[PDB]
């Protein structure tokens, strides 16, 4: 009965949510059809938190579809789960964004939107309690950036009393996929500060290296690299649904993690991290896992976190375990590690443990990190955007669809006090 | 601007082409130590799975066995120690009703 | 993870190469067309087309030595880019391999090498295949030594050369030849395998039963001694080396980098129904001077680094043994300085027989690498050939036409010089 | 919903249709008479109830001896009648007969037909002109067209596939004369302007290809090639889908500097490609030569601005930055100060197809680079030079001004050229 | 493992009101002998005979020593050292099979040493009360099946040291202002705060100024 409302703009966001829509269907027992197969009674006790209701057993998402092209929803559609979808919730544009804020904000954003809120508010209305809004988006891109946030800021006129989680995707530090990427991430971050409660940042190139290091696999694919994006994905609202010794949901966790309301961007992680060719020779236990979880490697950010200091970890177990040994190792990380950490909070970790583990894992935990070396990943942000801005590179398809100057400046003004309000708690 | 229809003529829906092969040509020999695929994180395996259960069928647990060992209070069950309502104190609970 | 790139230069070298790449599609399963119908890519690349391309950059100036390549049963198993063919023969000239045709062909020949090893990850060294005696093997080799080894530097490449015999010969300037490609060479190579084909003649006249030999035996038994080098990277054996094993266990100074190379049983097939081919007696056999391939006879000398790598089923017990009577004789001279001498190399994997091939199936078969004080005479006889045809500059005229000067044999004297003083300075003992 | 509308004009622009439209109803299952014996072709072909696909182009010329071709051709059951436009009076070389004289004649036809297409479509997005600077037709039909349509149709983003004249290799002579014009009144009106030049492919055909002696027809399936990974995506799934919009706010910074290249990485025979290993690392690395691209013009004078690729086949994505990362690493390839982002990949997973009888090999994979570089500035500098030189003394210019032309607009599109140049030489400070 | 504890604490608590004893201690006898002050009304828990169920039956369980252990400690349920502070008034509550005998006994026992240290004003220390029905035991339990058990509650000083780290957190807490908005959104003052760290301090003030003497 704390129902949560998921949405997806953009082809980054709806492929994100395509294999997350995977991984909570293969953890519920859901067939593609949407039928429940499943064994347990468990899986199916609080299934109203990610899915809707129908009669004759039928189980439909509580999902939000949406872009300016008609080019991934009919590769989501076609797919192998693509008919639990609700044909009603696919709504869409007719030009592309092309990479533009400007295009996903006030010309076609602007009359796309008011159907987005339809489909919104005939979802949320019908809950019984509504915990929360859920969106994945591209920092990078032009209808998940200029699009998304255009829905935050619709959204949270109207519900100011909600939990606002965003599910966003770094641009790279080394390899760019659009040219106008901070142009196009810069304003989408801006208007993302003042306006949401908890952010999880992922970079791609941080996945590729846990994913031919650790993971030992030489060829993934994206397919394969938004799996592990489902899996920071549904370990956060694993309290939500299923029973443990000391539970914890979403808003717990944005009371825990956020000291300071602008200061909210957060790093995900994964612990049970293995090869394939190690499995047998693994010995899964709370040592090795606390072990993996705080290396600096196993982080889905580029942002290497021995530069700066952690403010709040969060960490969220899942399975059959002992107590003494998650305090005992919560007390030890942080006594060894007192210079990575802060030494005006006592104490700095918050723990969850639930009581049953994934669908063939003994036991499984996801991290979450406030580190104050984030402002890094800012601060090549910025400096690309002072490069590119300062020669006025890309700007006249800003300026040329009704946009202004200033509103860059106060872009770029509200990044630098970021960046040193992170830095000032140092 | 919205469509009722994302197919031709304004009729019916698009259907696109799928990739049947998503995955990579192994150009060289492909490796024995390749850990090719990414659903192997959580598998269940075929038939037998663990399934989700609650406490009373956990061990060491709070309602664990309750009614089954209950042997070993039995000694304690069948000693006369318990206080047994006499004449006083039920005409007592009578007084205040 | 362990590859290694052939160059073969000049006709020599591709005439070595044709039955050398024979034998090694023999000792593995592929086929002539390419086909196979991990322990190959030392050689080869595997490629998704299910076709084994080699690793061979075939390269001569004038054509009539790669065109019956170009037309002959491995026509599809090349790369057809890589065999780079010239216009103009270099015509038994030095300057018209390093100065005049050949830097218009070398750029072509340095962006293969570049792609070929681009391709690698795992590269050990090169085999670069060559003759002291022509015009293409000693200009266009010596002209890309000073790139490869100024583009790639730490590498160990290992290189082929067939030295001019005392008596027999062809040509009748490569007494200048020799010299002005030892003069380039001698600060831009590692280790280098000298061969006489007098020296081959003898043995393919005494101890192999066929008499009239063509090339195609002696570039047969050339191949063998280059895949017995070869032979502990797509075969594991018990004592292991690689390519740059080979580069330290050598060169005891920088300017002596002149070994030799013997096979033990070069025995017919008539007569090895015969011979108890034990490794006591293989071990002492190409230690014979009728079984070296430089006429040089040791006794001369003294052997100053020794180095063999054994095949098939041979044990390591008796291999000390056979090791270890060696140095008790005598005449197998040594002097002080070198007191451990010998290096040991074995593997599992008996030496193969090429059908047709006059080599019987033997199954223990030792190559030796040594380098002797024995080859100075060898040098001392090249630099009085020099200086009997300077006396009055004779062959010059053609040289000075085409691209340098006079001086260009003058800095060459002073070199060779210089190299026959360090190797009889080595040879002399400081009590 | 990603149509495009291809504009042929010209003897080039037709002669590359001929090729362009042979492979696009063999990508489908289009038989040469229109039938499909599972909506991929609407990009290009529409659907009438018997079965029969149309395709929608406009192939228009003002001499019939190239369209009556394609009338009698191998595919003379697939066109539309009617959109085969033809005239009766060849423009010969002049920009004024195409301009004022002829080309007006004609035009609304032309307009009539697009028109018609257009309300056929429902979510057209491009427009795809088929042109060459040299003739008559394709530098003076062609401006007037894209004058009329881009006052008509908006903002529809319209590009342009012109061929360069080379600078040392040319048919015509009057060729400075119909090209200066024509970019004149091209550069507020166009997106982007992809140019291919005729010698390098020549000297392609020659070096990667073992061909000797070829001829247009091999020219036209390598620019038809090019086309199809441009339109791929629209047609195709795969990781990451371009479509036409953010081919124009992601390759041309600034309003003016919107002249961007073309290359095909893999292009080789099919006999050497079983020989040589086609890994993503290297086809990636072998697209920066010079030696490697369809424009004469060594990319060393200038420096790059924005690069954007596409990829076709099982290409992953890892391998892809892993290429562009060792790219940003090589002291040779320079990039602007003013753009450290630089690069754009997308891709696509389905192998490039290969006609029956071709040329190409049949390869699993496919890049194929848009460049943006400030090197194309000399190829602007040297058509300067032979636009001053003839002009200096009248060479051609009575064949102008007989036709509708005057004094004044020869010494404008002068300084228009060198406001042109000024700007190109302004964003590599 | 705790909660099982807490169970069997207030289950030998109620022990009295449950069965017949020789002396039982009702739910108000507690109040008016460990509680001297309407606000010093703090006390430990201590529970003694806890041992598995195979460190149970090599030894002899008596009263003496099951009396001993307790005041040890490491055996109580808030982390304090009793030999800090001075004890108050002490409550022992002893189950199962008990002569009365040998509880005063240990009694005198505990009296006469000198390693702890109580108030001067309580010249009485204990009260005392014996059940007579020993404690009972959980299927799959941690705890022994034993005979004898005692439940200690100790008014202590100790406890205020405690108390003497949390406000020090607060202190470092409140000075950098973190975690303060979620607070004071739904109707909270900024003061509130501050007023509740005046009542834990002179909570601390009454602690330190009960032990002291006047003479
Ligand atoms: N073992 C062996 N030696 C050969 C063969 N062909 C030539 N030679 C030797 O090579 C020597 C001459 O040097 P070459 O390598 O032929 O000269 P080159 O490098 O080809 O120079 P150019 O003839 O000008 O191209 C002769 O003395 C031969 O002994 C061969 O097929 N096998
Ligand atoms: N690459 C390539 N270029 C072509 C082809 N056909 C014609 N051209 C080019 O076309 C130019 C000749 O001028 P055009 O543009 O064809 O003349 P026009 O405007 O079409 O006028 P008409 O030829 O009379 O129709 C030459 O520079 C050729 O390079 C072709 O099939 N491939
Ligand atoms: N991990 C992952 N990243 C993706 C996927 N699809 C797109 N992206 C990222 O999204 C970025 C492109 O922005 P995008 O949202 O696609 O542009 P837009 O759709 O026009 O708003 C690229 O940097 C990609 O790395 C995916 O399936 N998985
Ligand atoms: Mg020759
Ligand atoms: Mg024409």
């Amino acid at each position: 009965m704390r129902e949560i409302v998921h949405l997806q703009a953009g082809q980054c966001g709806n492929q994100i949510g395509a294999k997350f829509w995977e991984v909570i269907s293969d953890e519920h027992g859901i067939d593609p059809t949407g039928t429940y197969h499943g064994d347990s009674d468990l899986q199916l006790e609080r299934i109203n938190v990610y899915y809707n209701e129908a009669t004759g057993g039928k189980y439909v998402p509580r999902a939000v579809l949406v872009d300016l092209e008609p080019g991934t929803m009919d590769s989501v559609r076609s797919g192998p789960f693509g008919q639990i979808f609700r044909p009603d919730n696919f709504v869409f544009g007719q030009s592309g964004a092309g990479n533009n804020w400007a295009k996903g904000h006030y010309t076609e954003g602007a009359e796309l939107v008011d159907s987005v809120l339809d489909v919104v508010r005939k979802e949320a209305e019908s809950c019984d309690c509504l915990q929360g809004f859920q969106l994945t988006h591209s920092l990078g891109g032009g209808t998940g950036s200029g699009m998304g946030t255009l829905l935050i800021s619709k959204i949270r006129e109207e519900y100011p009393d909600r939990i606002m989680n965003t599910f966003s995707v770094v641009p790279s530090p080394k390899v760019s996929d659009t040219v106008v990427e901070p142009y196009n991430a810069t304003l989408s971050v801006h208007q993302l500060v003042e306006n949401t409660d908890e952010t999880y940042c992922i970079d791609n190139e941080a996945l590729y290296d846990i994913c031919f290091r650790t993971l030992k696999l030489t060829t993934p694919t994206y397919g394969d690299l938004n799996h592990l994006v489902s899996a920071t994905m549904s370990g956060v609202t694993t309290c939500l649904r299923f029973p443990g010794q000391l539970n914890a949901d979403l808003r717990k966790l944005a009371v825990n993690m956020v000291p300071f309301p602008r200061l909210h961007f957060f790093m995900p992680g994964f612990a049970p991290l293995t090869s394939r060719g190690s499995q047998q020779y693994r010995a899964l236990t709370v040592p090795e896992l606390t072990q993996q979880m705080f290396d600096a490697k196993n982080m889905m950010a580029a942002c290497d976190p021995r530069h700066g200091r952690y403010l709040t970890v969060a960490a969220v177990f899942r399975g059959r375990m002992s107590m003494k040994e998650v305090d005992e190792q919560m007390l030890n990380v942080q006594n060894k590690n007192s210079s990575y950490f802060v030494e005006w909070i006592p104490n700095n970790v918050k723990t969850a443990v639930c009581d049953i583990p994934p669908r063939g894992l003994k036991m499984s935990a996801t991290f979450i990190g406030n580190s104050t070396a984030i402002q890094e990943l800012f601060k090549r942000i910025s400096e690309q955007f002072t490069a590119m801005f300062r020669r006025k590179a890309f700007l006249h398809w800003y300026t040329g669809e009704g946009m202004d100057e200033m509103e860059f400046t106060e872009a770029e003004s509200n990044m630098n006090d970021l960046v040193s309000e992170y830095q000032q708690y140092q | 601007k919205r469509m009722v229809f994302t197919g031709p003529a304004y009729v019916k829906d698009h259907l696109p082409q799928v990739a049947q092969h998503t995955a990579y040509i192994g150009e060289k020999r492909p490796a024995l130590e390749k850990t090719g695929d990414l659903r192997y994180l959580w598998r269940p395996a075929s038939n037998r799975s663990l399934p989700a259960k609650y406490k009373p069928e956990y061990v060491g647990e709070i309602g664990w066995g309750i009614p089954e060992y209950d042997f070993i209070n039995k000694t304690r069950l069948q000693t006369g120690f318990h206080i047994k309502y006499e004449e006083f104190s039920q005409a007592a609970i009578d007084k205040l009703s | 993870m362990r590859e290694c790139i052939s160059i073969h230069v000049g006709q020599a070298g591709v005439q070595i190469g044709n039955a050398c790449w024979e034998l090694y599609c023999l000792e593995h399963g592929i086929q002539p067309d390419g086909q196979m119908p991990d322990s190959f890519n030392t050689f080869f690349s595997e490629t998704g087309a299910g076709k084994h391309v080699p690793r061979a950059v075939f390269v001569d100036l004038e054509p009539t030595v790669v065109d019956e390549v170009r037309t002959g049963t491995y026509r599809q198993l090349f790369h057809p880019e890589q065999l780079i063919t010239g216009k103009e023969d270099a015509a038994n000239n030095y300057a018209r391999g390093h100065y005049t045709i050949g830097k218009e062909i070398v750029d072509l020949v340095l962006d293969r090498i570049r792609k070929l090893a681009d391709l690698c990850t795992g590269l050990q060294g090169f085999l670069i295949f060559h003759s002291f005696g022509g015009g293409t093997g000693s200009g266009f080799a010596s002209l890309l030594m000073e790139r490869l080894s100024v583009d790639y530097g730490k590498k160990s490449k290992l290189e082929f050369a067939i030295y001019p015999a005392p008596q027999v010969s062809t040509a009748v300037v490569e007494p200048y030849n020799s010299i002005l490609t030892t003069h380039t060479t001698l600060e831009h190579s590692d280790c280098a395998f000298m061969v006489d084909n007098e020296a081959i003649y003898d043995i393919c006249r005494r101890n192999l039963d066929i008499e009239r030999p063509t090339y195609t035996n002696l570039n047969r038994l050339i191949g063998q001694i280059v895949s017995s080098i070869t032979a502990s990277l797509r075969f594991d054996g018990a004592l292991n080396v690689d390519l740059t094993e080979f580069q330290t266990n050598l060169v005891p100074y920088p300017r002596i980098h002149f070994p030799l190379a013997t096979y033990a049983p070069v025995i017919s097939a008539e007569k090895a129904y015969h011979e108890q081919l034990s490794v006591a007696e293989i071990t002492n056999a190409c230690f014979e001077p009728a079984n070296q391939m430089v006429k040089c006879d040791p006794r001369h000398g003294k052997y100053m680094a020794c180095c063999m790598l054994y095949r098939g089923d041979v044990v390591p017990k008796d291999v000390n043994a056979a090791i270890a009577t060696i140095k008790t004789k005598r005449t197998i001279q040594f002097v002080d300085w070198c007191p451990t001498g010998f290096k040991v190399g074995i593997n599992y994997q008996p030496p193969t027989v090429v059908p047709g091939g006059d080599l019987a199936k033997v199954q223990r078969a030792v190559c030796m690498l040594s380098n002797t004080t024995a080859i100075a005479e060898a040098w001392a006889r090249l630099d009085h050939k020099l200086d009997l045809m300077y006396a009055k500059r004779a062959f010059v005229h053609w040289y000075v036409g085409e691209g340098m000067e006079e001086g260009e044999f003058s800095e060459a004297r002073e070199d060779l010089a210089a190299l026959e003083k360090d190797y009889e300075e080595v040879g002399v003992d400081s009590v």
